[PDB]
């Protein structure tokens, strides 16, 4: 069984320890300070009561839009075929679906991370941008921006709803 | 994975 748990000051050191092993990118103290303030947008992932993963998100107001930014999402390498990634993603997509007012969900990923690209493609995410030297020192340093459109038409019925045509 |  997979369980998601809250990120508190009691277990933030555990999230940092998992993040430090899963990702080659060093996150600073301000990153872990912000995670303690996003509520349900940050979760620890548990498999048979053992912490093997985490998802950290924030609300972003870039591009004159209401966006959900997935900062980090991942599991320890031996636990990537246990549906923990799906549980974590369906959790953040639920916070968004319930909200109804988000324009999109987006994240950065190295261009060579095919397992993550293909995973996100299952939930409707597409490559919308490629950023040269988005990361420092790691190879490849080039990142794809993966985005899922969350915009739902506002209007009580068909005649007042603006959508694709 | 937030960068850089
Ligand atoms: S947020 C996209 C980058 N994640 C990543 O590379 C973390 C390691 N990968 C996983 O744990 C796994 O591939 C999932 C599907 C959960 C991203």
């Amino acid at each position: 069984r997979i369980e998601l748990g809250d990120v508190t000051p009691h277990n933030i050191k555990q999230l940092k320890r998992l993040n430090q092993v899963i990702f080659p990118v060093s996150y600073n103290d301000k990153f872990y300070k912000d995670v303690l303030e996003v509520g349900e947008l940050a979760k620890l992932a548990y498999f048979n009561d053992i912490a093997v993963g985490a998802v950290c998100c924030r609300v972003d107001h870039s591009q004159n839009q209401k966006r959900l930014y997935i900062m980090t999402l991942g599991c320890l390498a031996p636990y990537r075929r246990l549906g923990i990634g799906t549980k974590m993603l369906n959790h953040v997509l639920n916070i968004c679906e319930k909200d109804g007012t988000f324009d999109n969900i987006y994240l950065h990923v190295q261009i060579s991370n095919e397992s993550a690209i293909d995973f996100y493609r299952k939930f409707g995410f597409e490559i919308i941008e490629t950023k040269k030297n988005y990361y420092k020192r790691i190879e490849p340093a080039d990142a794809h921006v993966l985005q899922k459109n969350l915009k739902v038409p506002s209007g009580q019925n068909a005649d007042v709803q603006k959508t694709d045509n | 994975m937030l960068g850089p």
